[PDB]
C-alpha cells in the first residue's frame, strides 16, 4: 500500500483568505507516463465527494479558478487562492497509481 | 450524467447483499466504474473497480474474495455482490466513474462523477 | 508445435505394381449390362505406384499432378488425413482433411503447415480406448471459408482417388478387408464417390497425415521417441486414358480394360 | 487439489528409499517426480507414473495406485540426497507436493 | 436444404455499433431473398448489383451481411462513392459494390427515454478506411502537436462518440438498423 | 533447448515486474511452457502455463487476475507479466517446458527442461 | 432543422438572472452549443452538449434542456457580459446557427 | 498556446478571386475538422466550408461551386480559395476548429473581405 499522510487535519480559515493543504506519499507517484498520479477530492458536508484536481495539477471540469494543485514526486499541495463561504468540508488526496487506491485522512476545512 | 444506486439496508453478519448502480446520460460502455465506501465518520476507502467491458476487476484486500463486481452493459447497470458480510462493512457505498478512457487512465484512477450513496448496515 | 522428424532419411523410392486398380465411377449415370467406353483421368493398369512403408515414414510433400490414387494397408488407424495445397504455407489457402475416430473434419484455411505434420496419439490409463489426438500439423490457421463435417472416411485396405476439376475437390473411396501378404491385391474393385467439395482452390502438392506414438522422452529433443506404428500407403497418379467399363445388371463396374 | 508428502525420509547409503505421495484419487492421474539438489534447478526423474526420461538410471522406479504414488530408489547412493516433489494436473491446473527431503546418512 | 440465416441478421434483438460493425459470411446454403424484397417494412432498399426482384435467381460464390445502427440522416452514406464521418471513418462501401443495403427505422427499439448511449461512431481518425475495413481501436486521438501520453484531455480526445438516441428525436436523428448484403457458386435460391 | 530466465529483481509490494525466458534453439515452438516459483525455504509452486500455440492459458488461483503469461515463438521467448505484487510473491521463478502441445496432453509428460530460475524479491 | 432563438433583443440590469432560449424545429436531444461574441471580436464557445461548460468559462453560465427546448442561463448578470449569443446544432452537416440574441446591460 | 491566425482578405471586384489563409500553431490542421465561418456586417454567423481530417470537404449551398477549401500539411495552414465573388460575399471570415459533439472551441481573429 501507498500510505498518504495529510497535514493539517484541521484548517480554520477566515473566508476571503488563501488556504493550503499538503499530502505526503510514501512512494513516488511520478511517471506512469510522465504525470503525477495524485488526485484531490472535496467532500462537502452531507454530500458526495467531488473531484477537484487530477494528475497533480489538472483541474477537473466545473472547478473554479482558485483551486490549483502543485508538487512532484512525494510532496503535493492544494492551494485555494481565496477561501469562500462554500469551500468548507473535508479534502482528500489520493494516489491513482496502483490498484489499491489509498486516500488521505482528510483535511477538514472550516471558518474562523 | 446520473448514477442512482439501489440495494442497501440492514442485513445480518455473514449474510449477503447486492448493490446496483444505474448509469444514464453517458456512454458507460467506454468507462471504468469504481465502488468507494465510507464508514460512519471514518473517511473514504476504495473497494473495487471494473474495466470498460468487464474482465479486468480489481478489489481492495479487505474485500478480496468476499465481494464480486460486475456490470451489465446492455442494462447500463453496475453491480456489487456482498458475501459473508462483517460488521466492518457498515458504510455508505458510492459508485464512481473513472474520469478518463485512455491507456494510463487507470480503471482505478481519477473518479469524475460519484453517486449519492446507499447505506449498508450490518447489524442485528 | 511443428516438431520436425525428417532428420536424414533419404532412401530412394520403391515401386510396387498397382495391378488393376483405381477404377472409379466416372459418372452419375446408371447403366445396364453394357460395355461403355469412358475417357477420363485414370491410373493406368500395371503401373509403378510408389510405396511408403515404416522401414520411419519419410512422408514428403508429393506432386498432385492431375489427381492421385491413395491406398493404405493400415490395420490400425494411423493414416489420418491429407493436407492438399499449393504452397502449404501462409498467404495461400490449403485444404486439410482429418478424421478422428467417429468424425471427419475438412477445412480450407491459410494453414502454416509444419515441415513434418502429424498427429500425436495417447491413451489415458483411466479409459484405455481413448486416442487423445494432439495436432502437430499447423502452427497458425486463420481466415478461412470452408468447413465441412461428416462421418469418418476411415488388413482393412482403403483406396482413394482425389481430383481437382473446375473448382471441385472430388473424393472417390473404397474400403476393403484384405488377406494378401504385403502389396495391393488383384481383385477388381470399383471406387465410388464420397463427396464433391466446392473448394475452388489450386492444388499442386499433397502430404499424408500420420499418427505417431511417443515411445520415450529425452529431456530436450522433442524428436525422441515418435514411433510410427506399422503401415504402408501408396500414391499413384491419374493419367487421361480410355477405358471400357463393363457395367453389371445393377450398374456396378465389374471389369475394365485399358 | 492437494498432494501430501512426508517432510523427511532418511536411509543409509546402499539401502533403498521410498518416497510416497497421497491425494484424493491420485491413482486416476499421472504423477511426475522431480529431484532438486540443494540450490539447483529441479530435474524430472519419473513421468507417466513409471517412465524415466533418457539418462535417468533404472534404479529410479515409480508406481501409482489408488490414492498413493511412490518413488523407489534402489541402491541409494550418496549422490541421491535431494528434495523430491510429487506433481500432477487437476483440470489443467498443475499441482506440486509438499516436497520430501531425502538424507543419505 | 434449409434457408440461409436471413432471420439472424434481420431480426436480432441486438445489433452492433457502426464502428464495430458485424459481418456474417453466408455460404453453401439456399437464400430466400423473397423474405426481404416483399417485407414492406424497410425505409431503404437500394441495390447496386442486379435487380432485387431478380435476386434469388442468381448464384454467388459468397455472401456477407454487415449490420449496424446509424442515424437516419446518415443512411445517405451507405452507398458507393459517398463521403462523411460514417463513410470515411466507420464503414466504407467500395465503389464497385455488388449487393445492396437495407435500412429500416428502429426508433422503437434503439431509442431510450433520456438517451441511449450504447451506440458509438468513430469521430476522430487520421485517414479514411479502405473499402470494408473495420476499425475497433480506441487509442487517444492526438489533435495537437503535444503527445497524448495516453491521457484523455485537451487536444487528446477519445475517438468514439455516442449517439444519444431519444424517442423525441427528429426522423433524421432517430436510429436506423442497417444491413448491407455483399455478393461475390454456393448460395442462391 | 536451454532456458535462461531474466527480469527478476527487487520491487515494492503493489509494483510490477516482467520476467523473460529465452530458449536456446527453435524447438521451443513444440513445447508447452510453465512458470514455477519456489519460496526461499519452501517447495515448488506452480504459477501458470501456456501451450505451444498460446491459445491455452491457465494460472494458479493465487495469481489469477494479476499474472499474465505469454510467448512469441518467433523470438523463442516466454514472458510473465507480474502485476499487483504481494509479499507472498517473493520466490525463485523457474520456466519449464512441458513437452505436450495442448492442455489435453500436459498430463502425459513432465517438466523436462528447467531454466535456472530468477530471484524475485518483493519487499517494502 | 430551423433553429430559432428568442428573444432577439434583451435588456437587464447587472445582477439580474437572465434566461435565453433557443428552439429546435424537430428535436436534436442534446446537440446544441452556445457561443458568445463581443462586438467586433471572435465567437467564444460557452456550453457544448447543451449543458457542459467549456473550460475557462465562468461557472455563472448554465445550460439546460433536451430535445426541442434549450436554455442559456446567466445566474448573475455582469457589466462585461453584454454580447450576442448564438446556439448551434452540433453533430449536424449544415452547422445550423441561430439568428442570435443581443443581450444588453441596461 | 493554441492559436489560429488568418490573413489574406481585402478589397476585390465582383467575379474576381481571392485566397484566405489560416496559420495554426499548436493545432495540427491535417488532423482536425477545420471550418470556415463568415459573418456579414450587422448579421449573424454562417457556416461556409469544412474539410475533414481524412480529406473530405463540404460546402454551404450558398457557396458550392465557387469556394474551395484546402490545407498545406507542411506549413500547418488552411486555405479557402474564393472565386466569382458576388456582392453577397462581403463578410468577415473565421477559420474555426470543429470537434463534433464538442463545439467549435478555437477561432481565428477574422479577416474582412470587401466587394466593390
Amino acid at each position: 500500500d501507498i500510505v498518504m499522510t495529510q497535514s493539517p487535519l484541521s484548517l480554520p480559515v477566515t473566508p476571503g483568505e488563501p488556504a493550503s493543504i499538503s499530502c505526503r506519499s510514501s512512494q513516488s507517484l511520478l511517471h506512469s507516463n510522465g504525470y503525477l498520479y495524485l488526485d484531490w477530492y472535496l467532500q462537502k458536508p452531507g454530500q458526495s465527494p467531488q473531484l477537484l484536481i487530477y494528475l497533480g495539477s489538472n483541474r477537473a471540469s466545473g472547478v473554479p479558478d482558485r483551486f490549483s494543485g502543485s508538487g512532484s514526486g512525494t510532496d503535493f499541495t492544494l492551494k485555494i487562492s481565496r477561501v469562500e463561504a462554500e469551500d468548507v468540508g473535508v479534502y482528500y488526496c489520493m494516489q491513482a497509481l496502483q490498484t489499491p487506491g489509498t486516500f488521505g485522512q482528510g483535511t477538514r476545512l472550516e471558518i474562523k | 450524467v446520473q448514477l442512482l444506486e439501489s440495494g442497501g439496508g440492514v442485513v445480518q453478519p455473514g449474510g449477503s447483499l447486492r448493490l446496483s448502480c444505474a448509469a444514464s446520460g453517458f456512454a458507460f460502455t467506454t468507462y471504468a466504474m469504481n465502488w468507494v465506501r465510507q464508514a460512519p465518520g471514518r473517511g473514504l476507502e476504495w473497494v473495487s473497480a471494473i474495466s470498460d467491458g468487464g474482465g479486468s476487476a480489481y478489489y481492495a484486500d479487505s474485500v478480496k474474495g468476499r465481494f464480486t463486481i460486475s456490470r451489465d452493459n446492455s442494462k447500463n447497470t453496475l453491480y456489487l455482490q456482498m458475501n459473508s458480510l462483517r460488521a466492518e462493512d457498515t458504510a455508505v457505498y458510492y459508485c464512481a466513474k473513472t474520469r478518463g478512457r485512455g491507456l494510463y487512465d487507470y480503471v482505478w484512477g481519477s473518479k469524475d462523477y460519484w453517486g449519492q450513496g446507499t447505506l449498508v448496515t450490518v447489524s442485528s | 508445435q511443428c516438431v520436425n522428424l525428417t532428420t536424414r532419411t533419404q532412401l530412394p523410392p520403391a515401386y510396387t505394381n498397382s495391378f488393376t486398380r483405381g477404377v472409379y465411377y466416372p459418372d452419375k449415370v446408371f447403366r445396364s449390362s453394357v460395355l461403355h467406353s469412358t475417357q477420363d483421368l485414370f491410373l493406368p493398369f500395371f503401373s509403378n505406384v510408389t510405396w511408403f512403408h515404416a522401414i520411419r515414414f519419410d512422408n514428403p510433400v508429393l506432386p498432385f499432378n492431375d489427381g492421385v490414387y491413395f491406398a493404405s494397408t493400415e490395420k490400425s488407424n494411423i493414416i489420418r488425413g491429407w493436407i492438399f495445397g499449393t504452397t502449404l504455407d501462409s498467404k495461400t489457402q490449403s485444404l486439410l482433411i482429418v478424421n478422428n475416430a467417429t468424425n471427419v473434419v475438412i477445412k480450407v484455411c491459410e494453414f502454416q503447415f509444419c515441415n513434418d505434420p502429424f498427429l500425436g496419439v495417447y491413451y489415458h490409463k483411466n479409459n484405455k480406448s481413448w486416442m487423445e489426438s494432439e495436432f502437430r500439423v499447423y502452427s497458425s490457421a486463420n481466415n478461412c471459408t470452408f468447413e465441412y463435417v461428416s462421418q469418418p472416411f476411415l488388413k482393412n485396405l482403403r483406396e482413394f482417388v482425389f481430383k481437382n476439376i473446375d473448382g471441385y475437390f472430388k473424393i472417390y473411396s473404397k474400403h476393403t478387408p484384405i488377406n494378401l501378404v504385403r502389396d495391393l491385391p488383384q481383385g477388381f474393385s470399383a471406387l465410388e464417390p464420397l463427396v464433391d467439395l466446392p473448394i475452388g482452390i489450386n492444388i499442386t502438392r499433397f502430404q499424408t497425415l500420420l499418427a505417431l506414438h511417443r515411445s520415450y522422452l529425452t529431456p530436450g529433443d522433442s524428436s525422441s521417441g515418435w514411433t510410427a506404428g506399422a503401415a504402408a500407403y501408396y500414391v499413384g497418379y491419374l493419367q487421361p486414358r480410355t477405358f471400357l467399363l463393363k457395367y453389371n445388371e445393377n450398374g456396378t463396374i465389374t471389369d475394365a480394360v485399358d | 487439489y492437494e498432494l501430501t508428502q512426508p517432510p523427511s525420509v532418511s536411509v543409509s547409503p546402499g539401502q533403498t528409499a521410498t518416497i510416497t505421495c497421497s491425494g484424493d484419487k491420485l491413482g486416476d492421474k499421472y504423477a511426475c517426480w522431480y529431484q532438486q539438489r540443494p540450490g539447483q534447478s529441479p530435474v524430472l526423474v519419473i513421468y507417466q507414473d513409471s517412465k524415466r526420461p533418457s539418462g535417468i538410471p533404472e534404479r529410479f522406479s515409480g508406481s501409482n495406485s489408488g490414492n498413493t504414488a511412490t518413488l523407489t530408489i534402489g541402491g541409494t547412493q550418496a549422490m541421491d540426497e535431494a528434495a523430491y516433489f510429487c506433481q500432477a494436473w487437476d483440470s489443467n491446473t498443475g499441482v506440486f507436493g509438499g516436497g520430501t527431503k531425502l538424507t543419505v546418512l | 436444404t434449409n434457408l440461409c440465416p436471413f432471420g439472424e441478421v434481420f431480426n436480432a434483438t441486438r445489433f452492433a455499433s457502426v464502428y464495430a460493425w458485424n459481418r456474417k459470411r453466408i455460404s453453401n446454403c439456399v437464400a430466400d431473398y423473397s423474405v426481404l424484397y416483399n417485407s414492406a417494412s424497410f425505409s431503404t432498399f437500394k441495390c447496386y448489383g442486379v435487380s432485387p426482384t431478380k435476386l434469388n435467381d442468381l448464384c454467388f460464390t459468397n455472401v456477407y451481411a454487415d449490420s449496424f445502427v446509424i442515424r437516419g440522416d446518415e443512411v445517405r452514406q451507405i452507398a458507393p462513392g459517398q463521403t462523411g464521418k460514417i463513410a470515411d471513418y466507420n464503414y466504407k462501401l467500395p465503389d464497385d459494390f455488388t449487393g445492396c443495403v437495407i435500412a429500416w427505422n428502429s426508433n422503437n427499439l434503439d431509442s431510450k427515454v433520456g438517451g441511449n448511449y450504447n451506440y458509438l461512431y468513430r469521430l476522430f481518425r487520421k485517414s479514411n478506411l479502405k473499402p470494408f475495413e473495420r476499425d475497433i481501436s480506441t487509442e487517444i486521438y492526438q489533435a495537437g502537436s503535444t503527445p497524448c501520453n495516453g491521457v484523455e484531455g485537451f487536444n487528446c480526445y477519445f475517438p468514439l462518440q455516442s449517439y444519444g438516441f431519444q424517442p423525441t428525436n427528429g426522423v433524421g436523428y432517430q436510429p436506423y438498423r442497417v444491413v448491407v448484403l455483399s455478393f461475390e457458386a454456393t448460395v442462391c435460391g
